[PDB]
């Protein structure tokens, strides 16, 4: 009966692939032939945030488009006032091996996690005046790779044990566990209505989940290596991926297939971070060749290079109003671009 | 021109600057050792005299050591191995009595060859080009009791020396250091662990002293 | 291992049971969302330095 | 005829291009912005001054034979040249001390040396050179009350007095080269493994830098110690080339101190 | 809980000396810049001295400059105020005030319990037009403050601070930076302004809300309070 189940799975894979082929009446390149190009995007470094003394692994913007948190391997979580380059807080972490950091949309909490398999939640607005631990989320067996806040009580984490988990901060227990990936999950990004979230793993597959019922809605394939980065479109109807095979790919949640491939011949280095603009016209990607390309998301042409880092661009963030782009990197520097 | 609140915020940021600088100055004089090895290869038998990542902190000859254990990480290794790029040295533990045993996960596979494959991946990784490796070859008493009963030729078919302790031990020692590609860039220090106290930590201290001297030679421009 | 294969084929049946739209309509309204918010994007057009929070 | 000016102009060109490339390597490459490279920047500054103004004024002095600028300009440029040349030597001496304490005390000394203490060393070496050479060169003609140096010729006035010449030459070259010899012998001795290629490379680097300094500097010093006894012993053309030889040390200082590091070699090629 | 206990005050001769001590508990004292605010038995609040976090920046009032000195002891969590050459104008009540400064912080959030003392020109002037308003509960009372110059800075912040002193205890912070409501205060209190003209809109007035209301400015040192608008029943 095991061979019959494998045959049924293969038949369903063929059904999925020719259903995807059936709706592929035209590509994204044919529709956007007559639109105007964005021209040369020239962005200068407006601020430089110095203070970290190790490789910066992740940053997250605030929803006020001014505060930002950043994590690095020296055991310090630092909140920056990006307008004046002032350091509001400096959180000393118990474990210096962090790979992700989150900033709550209300602003009262930050999160971090990494090789200690623990998501630590820090309370910012404290009556005592210092930032303290509020809840340590233990449950994963693999390293935490990415985590985003839903609100002040719900946080979803992607881990290195091929699982995504939805947590309740007050109780400290996980409510929904998302299982389906075979490779280690590296990044997740959440929809603007916070009802769905995509998830990229090391098995070159992107899976669209549902936060409520906790089942995988769709699975997206088209990559050949470890997907390291993922980000929704601003409307929530599309998302982009970044992997080690030096390409970025745009998917559609409704057509359930590939839309556009972002790659060039001289680029042979993987992508560590992706982000969109406010309108979604520009797709920005952080590569390993020390640079950051700006892609026309509708025409798949490079539009500009944010060349200003002396090491690998590990993280990338865009403000909610689209004013600025922050590029952290392994050379202990955060740079604000505009 | 700043406000009074803005000036006090800048003063708070400068105090945060000096605290970060003194914390970094305390962290800069810290020996970071990444411990590696295979399962049941004597990984945990050297931390007694010297989930997630387990960090061991200890002092020897007024020098503080950070020793990191990543043996509990069952995930894919290359996604997090670049986090240990700036370590001083890598401690590698290989069991001497593991030349004639089969992996439980995969049949017809020696753990000596699996540890050799792990050493080949670690030593010749692109993140660890300059980092020296302190190779520990442990459980020599069981190896001495086992080499008389079991020959070494079932592990290495090309072995032609006698079945004595010293010749076979030196043979497999050279069979570990011949894997290094960049012999010039990195050194491989080799110790056979003993049940007597403070020998292993003395070897680690001498090896990291040599590594620190070589790094000072690199920074001063002599090498 | 039979139950894992049954769960996998049920997951593929659930993925195949969904409805899909044409790619041309997805391209069309994706282009429409890009063109509708073009004026609100300050990374495309150069924003003046008077209302720039970082140039000023 | 025209071959002297061509050779001297080419050597001065090599000096100034080499020193500014050292400066641009520290400036552009963030990996070279190290506390140990601030001493190399302090040495590049002295050698750029030497290769720009000291070499060119002394070569026109040779090809014309008579100093044409005057007496005030003669004493100012002698004050400038000797102060920056002793500053160069003292830069080499604090680099030897830096390297000796990093090898002999590898656990303690890099922690204790910061940018403030490195700036203190650089400032101490420069003021010591200035105090040693500039008050002597500019006051001697006044305190004595006479100008021994003729109008047409430009040279040090107190070379006729033997005691000041002995003490100043020992404190400028002789004592600093004995100290560098002892320290570099100990550096090469303490660079070997105690747990091959390392000792050979280090000895080669140390022999390169020590012979470069000694060869380009010893003729002038032994010439001034015999000149004070017998002025007519040393031919004028011998003196001219022995003087210019000291400038060659500044030219080849990028090659021996900076280009040994492989990070400089990639930056120079860019 | 955050607690500031003050001691050392009492009866002194004119021209004498007395040392004030404010003991701190329940908060990270080393990261808070402390103040001293003086209140006469008949008059309102008056700022005296300020020491920054880490004792880096110290200011004083023009009345008490040179005579008073302010020091803190972060290991033992004590704020000091050494007084020399005391006169009859210093016969008043003293408060130590907690304050912190970063982006979005709430300075002057907590006030000390208070100790009393008995002795035997370019500044911004905060003017409150009314000194006493008789108001019933359940009504919407507006309290206004005026400024000499515009409190609106180029960064957009209007540095206006509202305080309420209930009869019997320390003043408490209500509104910080003109429009932001504080923590632990009800939502009824609302504040707004326009650079020079300011107002505080209290709606559905309760009974515990009576007391004396003060305005203050943080735009420039010295810190000048208001005259004091008092709310009473009927
Ligand atoms: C001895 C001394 O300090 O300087 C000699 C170098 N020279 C001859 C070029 C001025």
């Amino acid at each position: 009966e095991l061979d019959q189940l494998r045959q049924e799975a293969e038949q369903l894979k063929n059904q999925i692939r020719d259903a995807r082929k059936a709706c592929a009446d035209a590509t994204l390149s044919q529709i956007t032939n007559n639109i105007d190009p964005v021209g040369r995007i020239q962005m200068r470094t407006r601020r430089t945030l110095r203070g970290h003394l190790a490789k910066i692994y992740a940053m997250h913007w605030g929803t006020d488009s001014r505060l930002l948190v950043s994590a690095s391997q020296d055991g310090k979580l630092i909140i920056w006032d990006s307008y004046t380059t002032n350091k509001v807080h400096a959180i000393p972490l118990r474990s210096s091996w962090v790979m992700t950091c989150a900033y709550a949309p209300s602003g009262n909490y930050v999160a971090c996690g990494g090789l200690d398999n623990i998501c630590s939640i820090y309370n910012l607005k404290t009556r005592e005046g210092n930032v303290r631990v509020s809840r340590e989320l233990a449950g994963h067996t693999g390293y935490l790779s990415c985590c985003r806040f839903l609100d002040d009580n719900q946080i979803v984490t992607s881990s290195g044990d091929t699982t995504c988990a939805l947590w309740d901060i007050e109780t400290g227990q996980q409510t929904t566990t998302f299982t389906g990936h075979t490779g280690d999950v590296m990044s997740l990004s959440l929809a603007p209505d916070t009802r769905l979230f995509v998830s990229g793993a090391c098995d070159a597959s992107a899976k669209l989940w549902d936060v409520r019922e906790g089942m995988c809605r769709q699975t997206f394939t088209g990559h050949e290596s470890d997907i390291n980065a993922i980000c929704f479109f601003p409307n929530g109807n599309a998302f982009a991926t970044g992997s080690d095979d030096a390409t970025c790919r745009l998917f559609d949640l409704r057509a359930d297939q590939e839309l556009m491939t972002y790659s060039h011949d001289n680029i042979i280095c993987g992508i560590t971070s992706v982000s969109f603009s406010k309108s979604g016209r520009l797709l920005l990607a952080g590569y390993d060749d020390f640079n950051c390309n700006v892609w026309d998301a509708l025409k798949a042409d490079r539009a500009g290079v944010l060349a200003g880092h002396d090491n690998r661009v590990s993280c990338l963030g865009v403000t909610d109003d689209g004013m600025a782009v922050a590029t952290g990197s392994w050379d202990s520097f955060l740079k604000i671009w505009n | 021109t700043l406000s009074a609140e803005d000036k006090a915020a800048v003063e708070r940021s400068k105090m945060i600057d000096r605290n970060l600088r003194e914390d970094g100055e305390k962290a800069a004089r810290e020996v970071k050792l990444l411990l590696l090895g295979a399962g049941e290869s004597g990984k945990n038998t050297i931390v007694k005299q010297m989930t997630g990542i387990v960090e061991t902190h200890f002092t020897f000859k007024d020098l503080h050591f950070k020793m990191f254990d990543v043996g509990a990480q069952r995930s894919e290794r290359k996604k997090w191995i670049h986090c240990f790029e700036g370590v001083t040295a890598i401690i590698f533990c290989v069991a001497l009595s593991d030349y004639d045993l089969v992996l439980a996960e995969d049949e017809e596979m020696n753990r000596m060859h699996a540890s050799m494959k792990l050493f080949d991946s670690i030593c010749n990784n692109k993140w660890f080009t300059d980092t020296s490796i302190i190779l520990f070859l442990n459980k020599k008493d069981l190896f001495e009791e086992k080499i008389k009963k079991s020959p070494l030729t079932i592990c290495y078919p090309e072995y032609a020396g006698s079945n004595t302790y010293e010749e076979a031990a030196a043979y497999i020692q050279c069979q570990f250091e011949d894997l290094n590609k960049r012999k010039d860039t990195k050194e491989i220090y080799t110790h056979f662990t003993c049940s007597t106290d403070t020998k292993n930590v003395q070897f680690v201290f001498d090896a990291v002293t040599d590594v620190i001297i070589k790094n000072n030679l690199k920074d001063c421009g002599l090498f | 291992s039979i139950a894992q294969a049954r769960k996998l084929v049920e997951q593929l049946k659930m993925e195949a049971n969904i409805d899909r739209i044409k790619v041309s309509k997805a391209a069309a309204d994706l282009m429409a969302y890009c063109e509708a918010h073009a004026k609100e994007d300050p990374l495309l057009t150069p924003v003046p330095a008077s209302e720039n929070p970082f140039r000023e | 005829m025209v071959f002297i000016a061509t050779v001297t102009g080419s050597l001065s060109l090599v000096t100034v291009v080499g020193n500014i490339l050292v400066m641009l390597s520290i400036k552009v490459n963030r990996q070279l912005q190290t506390v140990n490279n601030y001493f190399l920047f302090s040495l590049a500054c002295a050698d750029l001054i030497i290769g720009a103004f000291s070499m060119n004024l002394y070569t026109v002095y040779i090809i014309k034979g008579y100093w044409p600028l005057g007496a005030v300009v003669c004493d100012l440029w002698l004050a400038l040249d000797y102060v920056v040349s002793n500053a160069s030597v003292m830069n080499l001496l604090i680099i030897s001390f830096d390297r000796y304490f990093c090898v002999t005390k590898p656990l303690t000394y890099p922690a204790r040396r910061t940018t403030k203490m490195a700036g203190l060393m650089i400032a101490a070496a420069w003021v010591l050179s200035f105090v040693l050479w500039a008050p002597a060169i500019l006051f001697w003609q006044f305190v004595v009350g006479k100008r021994t140096v003729p109008d047409n010729q430009c040279f040090i006035q107190f070379l006729s007095n033997p005691a000041v010449t002995f003490g100043t030459a020992i404190a400028a070259f002789y004592l600093p080269v004995v100290i560098m010899t002892v320290l570099y012998i100990h550096i090469s001795l303490a660079s070997r493994s105690r747990v091959a290629a390392r000792e050979r490379k280090v000895t080669r680097t140390i022999f390169a830098i020590l012979l470069a300094f000694i060869l380009t500097w010893t003729p002038y010093n032994v010439m001034v110690l015999v000149n004070t006894f017998c002025q007519s012993c040393i031919p004028d053309t011998v003196w001219s080339i022995g003087y210019w030889l000291c400038y060659v040390n500044s030219t080849i200082n990028p090659a021996c101190y900076a280009l040994c590091n492989a990070t400089f070699k990639k930056t120079f090629r860019h | 809980d955050v607690q500031l206990v003050e001691s050392g005050g009492g009866l002194v001769q004119p021209g004498g000396s007395r040392k004030l001590s404010c003991s701190a508990s329940g908060f990270a004292f080393s990261s808070f810049g402390m103040h001293w605010v003086r209140q006469a038995p008949e008059k309102g609040l008056e700022w005296v001295a300020y020491i920054s976090s880490g004792s880096g920046t110290i200011y004083y009032a023009d009345t008490v400059k040179g005579r008073f000195t302010i020091s803190r002891d972060d290991p033992k969590n004590t704020l000091f105020l050494q007084m020399t050459s005391l006169r009859s104008e210093d016969t008043a009540m003293y408060y130590c005030v907690r304050s912190i400064y970063y982006y979005g912080s709430s300075p002057f959030d907590f006030w000390g319990q208070g100790t009393t003392l008995t002795v035997s020109g370019s500044d911004i002037v905060m003017t409150q037009a009314t000194s006493s308003v008789p108001v019933t509960p359940g009504e919407s009372v507006s309290i206004s403050c005026r400024s000499s110059k515009s409190l609106l800075h180029s960064n957009g912040n209007t540095y206006l601070y509202w305080f309420l002193q209930r009869p019997g205890q320390s003043p408490q912070l209500l509104i910080y930076r003109m429009s932001n409501l504080a923590s632990g205060v009800p939502d009824r209190f609302s504040g707004s302004g326009s650079g020079t003209a300011f107002t505080l809109t209290i709606s559905r007035l309760e009974a515990e809300d009576v007391g004396v209301y003060y305005c203050m400015q943080h735009l420039e040192y010295p810190l000048t309070f208001g005259a004091g608008t008092k709310l009473e029943l009927k």
